């Protein structure tokens, strides 16, 4: 599955499966989970069989709940398309935050689903929602994605609203993050970077070379990564 | 003690209020809109606070630092100088004279920075007085790379402003980290705030460290304070989603103690800002959770604590998770001494309003 | 094939070699 | 719980003769002060072993606490900070050759 | 190589990066972002400022980042002097160093040997290799864009000066699809490594053009980071180094060519892990005898190494204010940021006699381009 040999995963998820059914042990849930996610994803990914993958991630589901677990095979059925699919993903994410409580991620997963599905009153809600975290829900989150999804609902309910003020705030919280001051001054974000502040890739930093627009950081930039297009476009555009 | 309120202004700003300073004659604030407001110190008691605001438009990044400076010159030569920091990294030195034509106010920028130090972005500063130590005032800042400035104010060459350079302090640490929160004392020393949890100590006149302290995860220094008379200083650590104050000793580099309240945290939520009274007793405390606490020092035990979600009037009350159950509060709190409203209390808050208690 | 492989269907050298070639 | 450049300042004391004529400025992490009194206190109890078995002693030894042999602490933790010479030497006790 | 002292530097040298440098017996040569070519004499007199004795010439108006010379010595009385350069836009050029009867001025020539079919591809890394008795015809070789590594011989006479360059065939990319090929190397031996943006390194012979080992020095495949930036020979073992990124890591893995398997790391303690500089390598060089490496790194430091114990012998620092001249020293950049401790961007190690002056006449010497727009000059303490 991870090579992307899907018949041959399917074949071997199949074989495991029926060499152990009617036991019950420790070592054997394991086995069958792992089968059921294989199968699954495997189908899902290439063979099409829609009905197999959503009878096998039912059967899954059936067999367990966990927080990861329910979230991928949320994601598989909102991916599927069926109106059925993405009906049953929502409600059995609702039952988990129902039955478990509220995490980030779940929460993350819904206003995505919401933004891709375009629901007004559940986008006014996770609005609510998402701009009232604790801060131990904002410490975890490094990335900032819930700033980045606050930005994104702000500007589809609102016309043009500047949503700002959320990254304003995280950089007040958080000025040593890389991530933060992209929307406010890429000067800082260059600088913070630039001498070991922060742990910064060769294609983020190159990036960051380039964006300067100069003749001489674009050269350093396309030095750096020489694949990379943004910099050789930028170097082709200046003369 | 009792603390009475005597005006609440709503809604004065559109984006968050990040910092509030004032003086002997009016009180300055800053939010992230770019707007610079003052609030006229003496009025009336029976007078709405925005009936007595001026607004002026300052930068398009936003601003999130602002100090005012008060002194009489030679003769009788009043100053007023405020000096500012953007988001994006720039000092903004404003003058402010009074017009006795319709008492209205002029909003005058001030350039005094030169062609390199424009190129730098700096975070914190703050004024530094004229004492009977020295004659010359100072100016302390900070920057994204850990460093701070100090430049020696000449106001005089007639009116002619300049800003000398003295020197340069590093960062302790290498690499080095985001410099957070600065202060200047009276008696000479300057002290420097880091995200790490670092806490340095130089001197004006020799520009050399002295002493150096050290405290998901998060634990970045928010307040430095000095004490008014004497040797102290405060400091106000985070710790994982809590709010700490630590006491230290000048002249000895020893840790006095940390104040608390039973559940050693003293905030449920962070702590934000300090600021110490005129003769340096009580010490009042700015919390992430919503609420103010004053202590006294001598006896290192709380004396009250403010709710102002409810106006009418403790424990760290935490739920299941380990989060405060309060909503998030104020930025910023700042004592007035003696005469200066008609000793004070500013208060800017999350709710986008300011406050005041006597 | 494989004798494992089909009994679990149901349910649901080389230096030896150059040695003889070689005497 | 140390860091290098306090471990490598602390470890000056086992080479500084200490015979100098000023007054020690403060200590500049507590770390090293509480490194301090563990020396103290160690070398301490190794006088009084030494003393018990009647072993005589060099003019180093039996003045090692009578001497301020940590005065150049300061010194050596802000060399491995990252401090210039000049500043060092302006912040020094002492010589450029003992340094 | 233990005591290195610092014989001579010219700061603000070129207006843009140096991006590679390269000697000879002659001189030193320096490619830059500006578009121009340096060469430096290398017979500099006691009192004499380097750039006193110092030509330039203008290439490209896109800039140069590779360089590299060739040298020798091709009849009983002829000398030739070729320098190779390559630009942003991927041109290749070769240029002809001669001298002046009396002024002693250096003329620059330029040189005309790919056919219009070998002048649409876009060439990013190239290496002259010399006659080292592996075959009688000195070799050049170079990589594009597209992963393809191509062979030339090069013939001075067709003695009558006429250059031209034979292809003998071209080695394609051992995966699909195709990758970027970021750095070459050629062997006394006659053995030709490729370098790879995925963390592949490729070994074919030179005689035959034939791939022989694909071996793979990623730490882990969990991202798209661990590109190669330097490939690098043994003078006379069969070693090859790589230096290889690590998620804002520097590393660098050592092999042996004969069979081809890892025989281990080198890493210093850093603010855990197995990791070689704080930054990134960006430049590897062995010495005459090949027991001692050096890698530049980004981080404003070059490291010595013992090939034999894979251990740290010293570090030597970079400081803006290490120019003698001190109206050529560079404290800040064009934006104000700082450069006391500029990056390193390429290293080389010049050959006992190669380099004379202030001491230097009877152990190696080594030079070195950093990020303030500086070269400088460096000898071993000591001699031999």
């Amino acid at each position: 599955l991870g090579l992307g040999n899907f018949e041959l995963s399917i074949e071997n998820a199949d074989l495991s499966q029926g060499i152990i059914s009617e036991s019950s042990d420790e070592k054997s849930m394991k086995t069958k989970i792992s089968n059921h996610i294989c199968l699954g994803l495997s189908y899902f990914f290439l063979n099409d069989f829609d009905q197999t993958l959503n009878q096998f991630q039912e059967l899954l589901s059936i067999s367990k709940d966990s927080k990861h677990l329910v979230v991928l095979i949320a994601k598989v059925l909102y991916d599927v398309g069926e109106s059925d699919t993405k009906e049953i993903a929502l409600q059995e994410l609702t039952e988990y935050i129902a039955t478990s409580g509220a995490d980030l991620l779940v929460t993350l997963t819904i206003a995505a689903m919401s933004i891709l599905d375009d629901k007004r009153e559940d986008l006014s809600i996770i609005l609510e929602e998402l701009k009232a975290l604790p801060l131990s829900k904002q410490i975890i989150d490094k990335h900032k994605d819930a700033p980045y999804l606050i930005e994104e609902i702000t500007k589809r309910l609102y016309r043009n609203d500047t949503g700002k003020q959320v990254w304003q705030r995280s950089a007040y919280f958080f000025p040593n993050n890389l991530k933060v001051w992209e929307r406010l001054d890429k000067n800082i974000q260059r600088r913070i970077a630039s001498n070991g502040q922060n742990k910064v890739t060769a294609e983020e930093m190159s990036k960051l070379y380039c964006e300067s627009k100069n003749l001489r950081s674009i050269q350093r930039g396309m030095f750096l990564c020489p694949w990379n297009v943004t910099a050789v476009k930028a170097l082709n555009e200046c003369f | 003690k009792v603390f009475i309120a005597t005006a609440n202004a709503g809604k004065a700003h559109d984006a968050d209020i990040f910092s509030v300073s004032a003086c002997n004659s009016f009180t300055v604030s800053c939010s992230g809109d770019g707007y610079l407001k003052v609030w006229d110190n003496k009025l009336l008691d029976n007078e709405n606070p925005k009936d007595k605001s001026y607004s002026h438009f300052v930068h398009k990044s936003g601003l999130h630092h602002v100090d005012v400076l008060q002194a009489i010159e030679r003769d009788a030569f009043e100053l007023c100088l405020v000096a500012t920091t953007s988001f994006s990294g720039d000092l903004l030195f404003y003058r402010i004279t009074r017009e006795d034509e319709t008492k209205k106010v002029i909003f005058e920028k001030l350039d005094l920075l030169d062609s390199d130090m424009k190129k730098h972005s700096f975070w914190a500063l703050k004024w530094g007085a004229s004492n009977d130590r020295l004659l010359s005032h100072r100016l302390v800042a900070t920057d994204v790379k850990g460093t701070t400035y100090i430049w020696k104010f000449h106001p005089f060459a007639n009116w002619s402003p300049t800003l000398e350079l003295q020197g340069t302090v590093e960062s302790p640490m290498t690499p080095s980290q985001f410099a957070t929160s600065v202060d200047i004392s009276e008696r000479g020393l300057i002290a420097t705030g880091f995200n790490n949890g670092t806490v340095q100590i130089s001197e004006l006149s020799t520009l050399r460290p002295l002493y150096n302290f050290e405290s998901n995860n998060s634990n970045s220094i928010r307040s430095v304070k000095f004490s008014p008379q004497g040797s102290l200083l405060a400091i106000a650590h985070d710790s994982n989603s809590f709010g700490c104050i630590t006491l230290y000793e000048t002249e000895f580099g020893e840790r006095i103690g940390s104040l608390s309240v039973p559940t050693e945290f003293a905030h449920s939520s962070w702590v934000m800002s300090l600021s110490f009274n005129d003769s340096g007793e009580t010490l009042c405390s700015a919390g992430w959770d919503g609420k103010l606490r004053f202590w006294d020092v001598k006896t290192k035990e709380r004396i009250t604590t403010l709710n102002m979600h409810c106006d009418d009037i403790d424990i760290l009350a935490v739920d299941e998770h380990g989060d405060s159950l309060a909503e998030p509060g104020v930025f910023d709190v700042k004592f007035l001494k003696k005469g200066w409203r008609s000793e004070s209390l500013c208060c800017v808050c999350l709710d986008r309003s300011i406050r005041w208690f006597r | 094939m494989s004798l494992l492989e089909q009994l679990a269907r149901k349910r649901i050298v080389s230096l030896s070699l150059k040695l003889s070639a070689l005497k | 719980s140390f860091e290098p450049e306090e471990i490598v300042a602390l470890l000056s004391v086992f080479v500084y003769e200490g015979k100098t004529r000023e007054e020690e400025p403060p200590i500049v992490t507590p770390r090293l002060a509480k490194g301090k009194q563990r020396i103290e206190e160690i070398y301490k109890k190794m006088l009084c072993v030494f003393n018990t078995h009647q072993i005589p002693l060099t003019q180093d030894e039996a003045e090692f606490l009578d001497r301020k042999r940590f005065a150049m602490m300061n010194v050596v933790y802000e060399w491995a900070r990252g401090l210039s010479f000049k500043e060092i030497m302006e912040m020094s006790p002492e010589a450029e050759g003992t340094v």
